[PDB]
């Protein structure tokens, strides 16, 4: 899929609950001294964006890809599709905002596990989790793909269960 | 609007761009100009 | 300035754009004194007199007369600043992103720093107009998620020590039970010797909607309208409609010496001096406002909440 | 703006110390177009007439004409901004740093911005060099790791849709099988209507020195360049033929015509590097500086670049 | 390190390296004696 996604006959119809939109801005808080990477992504295996990615080293450039908790880089935060390039926040610097969720009945401050597809899941599936992800929202879906806002500081010292 | 007359002097960073853009383009000229295959 | 801050002359030259608030039309001109503060706490002294005893008569000689006593109060009030910050496209970038017709990358929703800053504006007074009236700060429709505020920081439908009355969720739909609490509090309203004043009562859609109902060839809101002309010596009455609302209906007096707003002259939206900038064409710019400001005499807001379950 | 912006000034002053890159002699004066852009697409549109019919003849009275008809064809190229980064020493503390011979940090590496910027700027006119004559761009000897670059975006020996000749393994020091090769390539090669224009051939320097070689038993008077050159004239029309060394190529012979209506270049007018203006200061004496530059623009017409590549392994 | 493609938010960019060679040149003296008749 895509961020951006087209012409329309009519215009789509207060202030508040306008930030659920797939191509929103994925900081819901953002800082100064924040670092962003750029990176390859493959444009035919997985689509990275608003999704825990992985560094592959391939034969001809260090390539993104959707990764778990266990072997996740970052964050995939903004796609640029005319260059194909993937902007990613390290794992060890601080994120709150929207990323993409395969469940869309989750609610408020539950723990959570991001999986081999980068998609956030509730932690307790089984696998131990390695980083701190909490629920900020209840996930909401976008008519159809689910999101939700998360907190994500740093790795877990022991995981859990 | 060049870089290589020095009476001109340019007032921002966007003429000095375009200046630097102009020189080259004068250099290229130039090197056509005095080539001799 | 201007040959050096490009965002301040492009500030400047768009600042006029910018629609009023909507707010201005729940207040009389005179309700709203500006202040100058940015972020703390002013007290606000309240001056008055009383006589002591009855006039003394003037009639030969005498020297005990009768004493004018005075008294003070004193209120305060609470101001704080907030903070936004939005990304926007460079000015020496917007000519590489300038098609026709319009300038911006549609892709990337990337803006020119004057759209920008017009579009953050107004969502910003629309916020602070929501606050003005609920007294209570949120971006989600069901209102949760609220940011805690300081004390004394209070709107129209939160002001405590004022006039509160509940209609019971099995009397939801009768407006002849509406009335009839609309009545009690009419009555439990105290104004004093200012009664003679216009009058402003906001309604949500629902309301409004039941209110154009016959009366149980006359019309609820005419009925209202002419209970409330009744108490406040026959002056005008207002009535409005704001979706802010929900199951919530307020009357209170436009007379400044019961109901005043002294806001901040900070409070709309201003720009901040730091623009954050780097190699790419991208930069973040900020936006200041400030809220709080609202003092009201006790017992002179009436606020009908209307419970669903 | 000098009177406020140190680096700005520096670079001006300096800008001039700069070599003219080397691929302005592999085109002709008019093949080289400026555009206005920096990173996007941009479409050109060519068009062409036919006729429909014989010419009808006037006489008398004559109401029916035989036509013109016409036709398009539109080429989309695309354009890449790239940047690079470098250290340097903070304009107030060069004094501390001044010595009786140089200026700046030998034990640490650290040099004025003027010099800073214009070793990095022969960098990256050397990298651009490269981009242009071979269509990938990488750091490597081997030419690994190479960046991944947009489409419509190539170069002269990578340019699709041309005529291409291996010379074998076994055959990488027979100068008669390389030119049965060129002379099937030349052959093979299709001009059309502007065939009458002068040819440019772009050799390493291993098959430049093959090319001085006396002609083969060996002849006098006549060498495998001078063979090579009769040869393409056999196709140009007897035109001119320049022949170019360039270290860049490894055992490739690249024959092309010098005209702007087959092959042209329309680089983008920031392709050259140039200054940012963010500059990164601190409490410290180092500073960052940074410099961009634009790819892409090479526009060529099918099978008008012949490409012979001699095989080692 | 390969350029760095700038679109959109970035600020982790590829640097260029720099570096100082000193080069020295060495001079040394060396010394023959020879013996003569004084003023076979």
């Amino acid at each position: 899929y895509s961020k951006s996604m087209i012409e329309n006959k009519v215009f789509s119809s207060c202030f508040k609950s306008k930030n659920e939109r797939v191509d929103a801005y994925s900081f819901a808080c953002s800082s100064y001294t924040d670092k962003i990477e750029e990176y390859l992504y493959d444009p035919a295996n997985s689509f990275p964006y608003k999704r825990g990615v992985k560094l592959v080293p391939k034969e001809n450039s260090i390539y993104v890809e959707v990764g778990a908790d266990t072997d996740m880089y970052g964050i995939c935060v903004d796609v640029c599709e005319f260059s194909c390039t993937a902007y990613v926040l390290p794992i060890t610097n601080n994120f709150e905002g929207y990323l993409v969720t395969r469940n869309p009945s989750i609610k408020i401050g539950e723990i959570l596990d991001i999986n081999n597809n980068g998609v956030i899941i509730k932690a307790g599936g089984g696998p131990p989790t390695a980083i701190n992800i909490y629920a900020l929202s209840d996930s909401f879906t976008i008519n159809s793909i689910n999101l939700i806002k998360v907190a994500i500081f740093g790795n877990r010292g022991l995981e859990k269960t | 609007a060049s870089l290589l007359d020095s009476n001109f002097v340019p007032i921002n960073f966007t003429e000095f761009v375009q200046a630097i853009s102009n020189t080259y383009k004068q250099r290229r000229i130039q090197f056509y100009e005095n080539l001799k295959r | 300035l201007f040959d050096e801050n490009y965002y301040a002359k492009a500030v400047a030259n768009i600042i006029g754009e910018v629609k009023d608030p909507i707010m201005y039309k729940w207040f009389s001109p005179d309700q709203i004194e500006d202040v100058d503060l940015q972020m703390g706490y002013q007290k606000t002294v309240k001056w008055d007199a009383f006589l002591n005893a009855n006039p003394t008569t003037i009639a030969n000689e005498v020297n005990t007369i009768s004493t004018i006593g005075f008294s003070s109060e004193v209120v305060r009030l609470n101001y704080l600043k907030l903070q936004y910050k939005f990304r926007h496209l460079k000015q020496t970038s917007e000519k590489f992103y300038t098609s026709d017709s319009y300038i911006g990358d549609i892709n990337n929703n990337l803006l020119p720093f004057a759209q920008a800053y017009k579009l953050a504006s107004s969502e910003i007074i629309k916020l602070i107009n929501h606050f003005v009236l609920t007294g209570t700060v949120s971006i989600q429709k069901d209102g949760k998620n609220q940011k805690r505020l300081l004390p004394n920081m209070y709107g129209l439908l939160n002001m405590p020590e004022q006039i509160k009355e509940e209609v019971a969720s099995g009397d939801k739909d009768k407006m002849d039970k509406i009335f009839e609490k609309i009545e009690a509090g009419l009555s439990k309203l105290e104004l004093g010797d200012e009664f003679s004043t216009p009058m402003m009562v906001i309604v949500d859609p629902a309301t409004s909607l039941k209110l154009v109902k016959p009366y149980a060839c006359e019309k609820w809101e005419d009925v209202l309208i002419q209970t409330i002309k009744a108490i406040n010596n026959r002056e005008d009455v207002y009535i409005e409609t704001s979706n802010l609302l929900k199951h919530k209906i307020l009357i209170y007096p436009l007379n400044s010496e019961l109901i005043k707003f002294k806001p901040s002259k900070y409070m709309l939206p201003t720009p901040n001096e730091q623009v954050d900038k780097d190699s790419t064409d991208v930069a973040h710019s900020y936006i200041d406002f400030v809220l709080g400001g609202l003092l009201a005499t006790r017992k002179t807001i009436l606020q009908v909440n209307i419970k669903q379950s």
